[PDB]
RNA sequence: AACGCGACGAUACUACCCGCACGUUGUAGACGUAUAAGAAUAGGCUCCGGCCUCGUAUCCUAGCAGGCGAUUCCUCCGCCGGCCUCGAAGUGGCCGUCGGUAAUUCGCGUAUUGCAAUUUAGACACGCGCGGGAUCAAAUCCUUUGCAGACGACUUAGAUGUG
RNA sequence: GGGAUAACUGGCUUGUGGCGGCCAAGCGUUCAUAGCGACGUCGCUGAUGUCGGCUCUUCCUAUCAUACCGAAGCAGAAUUCGGUAAGCGUUGGAUUGUUCACCCACUAAUAGGGAGUGAGCUGGACCGUCGUGAGACAGGUUAGUCCCUACUGAUGAACUCGUCGCAAUGGUAAUUCAGCUUAGUACGAGAGGAACCGCUGAUUCAGAUAAUUGGUUUUUG
RNA sequence: CACUGUCCCUAUCUACUAUCUAGCGAAACCACAGCCAAGGGAACGGGCUUGGCAAAAUCAGCGGGGAAAGAA
RNA sequence: AGCGAAUGAACUUUAAAUAUGUAAGAAGCCCUUGUUACUUAACUGAACGUGGGCAUUCGAAUGUAUCGACACUAGUGGGCCAUUUUUGGUAAGCAGAACUGGCGAUGCGGGAUGAACCGAACGCGGGGUUAAGGUGCCGGAGUGGACGCUCAUCAGACACCACAAAAGGCGUUAGUACAUCUUGACAGCAGGACGGUGGCCAUGGAAGUCGGAAUCCGCUAAGGACUGUGUAACAACUCACCUGCCGAAUGUACUAGCCCUGAAAAUGGAUGGCGCUCAAGCGU
RNA sequence: CAUCGGUUCUGGCGGGGGGAUAAAGGCCCAGGGAAUGUGGCUCCUCCGGGAGUGUUAUAGCCCUGGGUGUAAUACCCUCGCC
């Protein structure tokens, strides 16, 4: 229908310094820098007020106004994980034979790997390399939990989903063999 | 045009009533406010209003009424040319949230002396302070979750297992039994679903309705009545505390 | 899909039907 | 790739190379055959002043098809040397010498091709010329071998040698 | 005896019957009725035998197996149903003689098809005579339509002869089973009973080779 | 009951050829020609359309094409 | 069309579309009178004519590059396809009849190609203008202009039936009808979701939720003798419905375009080829 | 090459006629009306931007009738000239 004009609003937190390019989004804070590229989508962005990110499309069609709530979700989050970070604790469970997880920090390449052990008897070493940036640690807290920690959502998130489809039981019943790591909670560091 | 969420038809014996409920409101209160001599007006903010049935049983004297704030508004009358008796328009002033409406006979200090000593515990429900730090213990869990000693408790139901760890607390089943860490004990600490001087969660008051654990006190609070021998309204330590409208 | 969605509605007139509202074979056996 | 390409060795004749001299020498077609950022296009460039639709731009562009001297100059162009650089199918820069040179100005020539007739002019390649440098080779046949073989073709050995 | 037609099919075919009633959004000569009218629901319901066998290469998937997924009281084991998949494989007996359908053994499994009505080897019709409730005739006549190219190899003129190279393009390759360990473990009342990682062989296919074994002998030794 | 390359599963040896040379030296057959694919209503191409392509001259093998029912 | 004309395709004042038969003056006449074996009660009629005139539009239009009669002579004497009208039948095919057109004896332009399509008919040349068809280029001529639509895991591309439907699409755009909304509609979040009542039979047990039948009342803001999860039965959760907060437009069924699916085998290949995506596709 | 004859293609210029003697439009006159309300106040997270107020004021608009006016121009048809 061809709308005319069509703007959403980002709300900025007075510790954060986001500077925006062509359509390349840096965001700054007390954790650390995100960066992500947004080439794909046209968007014009704005400053509105003192804190305000404006972000408007002109003479786009239904499919492009909805693009642009995509993009404020994404760089929202990003300011979330500049600004408090992203946990996610993940529990394993096992029957008879316990599960041994191993988190060591690779000097080269900077990033930790799980090496899972002994998972309903296999001999195999199952090795998950995470993304740069989650942080990986044993809770001393609970029973058989890990924190992945970080800035990034789509890290962290994708870096929990790799253990979880690293450990699924093959050609066997479900109903019985309960075996595996889960995503328990999903929540903010600070 | 397409790429819509499907709505789903209710096969099931309740509809939405809509027009005929409203103006049936707007009627019984109609025909109540000639029968009656004082119209009180309350509010019950952030409790569960549960007890408002019983309320009705013991004060059978007395009509109650609590619905739509708006309807009620139209029912008494906001305007001075549209209203059915004097200073009914004062009494809308009152009329902000969830406020409710008392057609009452009896002396207007026997209402107030008994709704100021009514008082009921009730669940936490959100948004409000936590009076305490209640904590589940480490090993086996409870139907109360440790306010009830041990030994005169029954263990919880193993279908509230899923829920649970829904809610958020790190709960397994060993023999059947649900429990935290392990079932002797150690192993873990105990969780804590509230700290003092923190804002109940959803989530936390929802985990302890299902221990059974109170935290928050049922009461009704009289923001001012409406004589209809005399024709103006009054108020008492409530009107000044709350915003109006 | 196309028996399915026949099936669908008619049991939604059937039930707005009933919530509004408050021999061959006996020949053949015999 | 038997009509795709690279590196290297030896290249006798002829003429392999250098210089300049001309061709009834041949072209899918010379006539100023002039012009390097990268990157984005819901953004860029910059001397940080500002600028951006626009290559209708910039350079070059005058003189018997285009001299000799003067003043003025280190303006532009070109050839050879030294130092370096240029490998994706390989080149440009700096310095120096020499030569030419309206940037300003000047003296003396053009006629008759007769009122137009391609303005024979460029480039690469191919030849013939001189006068100068340089060079002194291989392959096939034949005999032999059998790691090969229908015939060809292929692996070899025939110059004095561990033949 | 005369007439007409002078073979047929070609965006063909596939998985779900027909009749009758009820329901039925619509349409109609204006529209739930002139009538047409889907999905459902209800009522009724051993074949065979001129047919088989064999055939390289290539392709199709409508997949029997090998690979990977989804679902099932799928405990484990064995499976069943469905999905992506043609990379790779896909026997022999008996069975009246034939095809099978069943039934047996081996196997991972013993899938089905194509090369416009596939393509090759192997196991007659006219008059004449005598009749006609009906045929017969050593009676006559007659029809049987070493070269180019493709492929596989081998040379080759012109670029001076060679030596060492690059790689456009074309082709392409591996397949299945078993045993040891995991482990008598997980799982299971019992009977039973896995898998990942690791290790070693074998079947089929492909490319070489002759130390050894066997075979061959014009070494005419 | 015994043997047997019938087969599993095939290998090897000999003679004459096939091959090359010297001499001698035909015939069959021959409109002109010979790379494919899709289309060319009359299920008919080899000459047309538009694509793939396409490089002299030759030597040996093959078993493909340059061949074929006719309709009651 | 009307039946405020009558009567009731078979009704009509009138009257379509579409083709079709017959006539339109010099051969017709008119006025006077000659014959006849025809005819009449009869100088009555029918045929052929004599004498005058209508000869200047002489009795619609348009055309006319002549038409008629006799005698003689040569080749011919098959159909195929299509439009329209009509007859009969089938699951669908198809079969017959009438007119007309095309081809047979016909070259040329176009549809990539060509028996049956479109344009147009032919001496040898030069110049101009066009038809059908086209202007991304192979290819002469527009990457011409205006407004929209479409993204297809082998779209579509110029003159179309079948598959195929009352068919599936949480693809996209336009429209129609109905409905809800500042009396807070759609979606969410926080809460309520009660009492008689473990309603009645039945079951070892069955409390709304293994089954059979009824399905009422109170409190109401509203809450089913219950929509699902769950228990051995309960419990617990959830839905329907209701209230508070945020905010103004929504959502149901159809219709119309364009797009996806709506079935495919077997040498490698076809909008003619490259290729094309605010087109080089679709409509005007 | 100049001046012509015949056919033809293609630019430019000067007139005439017709519409509603184009419709519009500019500049004036006389009425009427509104809002996507100009100027004027109140509230307003004060580099600023809004909510409410009302018929020309510190901008303007729309409708009707009249004058300049047989106005101009588009379109169509026409007489010509380079």
């Amino acid at each position: 229908m061809r709308y005319i004009h069509s703007e959403e609003t980002i709300p900025v937190p007075e510790n954060l310094k986001v500077s925006i390019k062509s359509r390349l989004v840096t965001v700054e804070g007390p954790r650390g820098k995100l960066q992500k590229d947004l080439s794909h989508i046209a968007v014009n962005f704005s400053v509105v007020k003192k804190g305000v990110i404006g972000l408007e499309i002109h003479h786009g069609s239904r499919k492009d106004v909805a693009a642009l709530r995509t993009v404020r979700t994404i760089i929202n989050n990003m300011i979330i994980g500049v600004t408090k970070g992203f946990k996610y604790k993940m529990r394993y469970v096992y029957a008879h034979f316990p599960i041994n997880v191993n988190v060591e920090k690779n000097a080269e390449t900077g990033c930790y790997e799980v090496e899972i052990r002994n998972f309903i008897g296999e001999k195999i070493v199952r090795k998950v390399v995470m993304a740069p940036g989650v942080e990986v640690e044993i809770s001393k807290a609970q029973k058989d939990e890990l924190i992945l920690s970080g800035n990034s959502l789509e890290a962290v998130s994708q870096s929990a989903a790799d253990i979880q489809q690293i450990c699924k039981v093959r050609n066997k019943d479900i109903r019985k063999f309960l075996d595996g790591i889960y995503v328990s909670e999903k929540g903010n560091i600070v | 045009p397409k790429s819509k969420r499907a709505r789903v038809y209710h096969l099931i014996q309740v509809n939405k009533k809509g027009r005929e409920a409203k103006e049936r409101l707007f009627s019984n209160i109609r025909e109540t406010i000639p029968k009656y001599q004082h119209c009180f007006v309350f509010s019950v903010d952030n409790m569960r209003n549960n007890y408002l049935k019983d309320v009705r049983h013991e004060l059978n004297d007395c009509r109650i009424f609590f619905g739509k704030t708006k309807l009620m508004a139209r029912a008494l009358g906001t305007t001075p040319e549209e209203e059915q008796a004097d200073g009914l328009h004062r009494l809308t002033r009152y009329l902000t949230g969830t406020v409710g409406l008392l057609f009452t006979n009896r002396d207007p200090a026997d209402i107030e002396s008994y709704f100021s000593n009514l008082s009921q515990v009730d669940f936490a429900r959100a948004g409000t302070v936590a009076p305490r730090t209640v904590t589940v213990p480490t090993g086996i869990v409870y139907s109360t979750g440790g306010e009830v000693p041990p030994e005169h408790d029954v263990p919880v139901s193993h279908t509230l297992e899923p829920e649970l760890r829904r809610l958020g607390m790190p709960v397994r089943m060993i023999k059947g039994k649900v429990c935290l860490g392990d079932e002797k004990g150690e192993a873990s600490e105990g969780y804590t679903i509230c700290k003092e001087g923190e804002v109940l969660d959803s989530r936390q008051t929802r985990l302890l309705k299902l221990f059974s654990i109170c935290l928050s006190e049922f009461k009704v609070s009289l923001l001012g009545y409406w004589n209809s021998a005399s024709g103006e309204v009054t108020e008492l330590e409530a009107g000044k505390t709350r915003p109006k409208r | 899909r196309h028996a399915q969605k026949i099936q669908m509605r008619k049991a939604i007139k059937q039930h707005e039907e009933r919530n509004v509202k408050g021999t061959a074979k006996a020949l053949s056996s015999q």
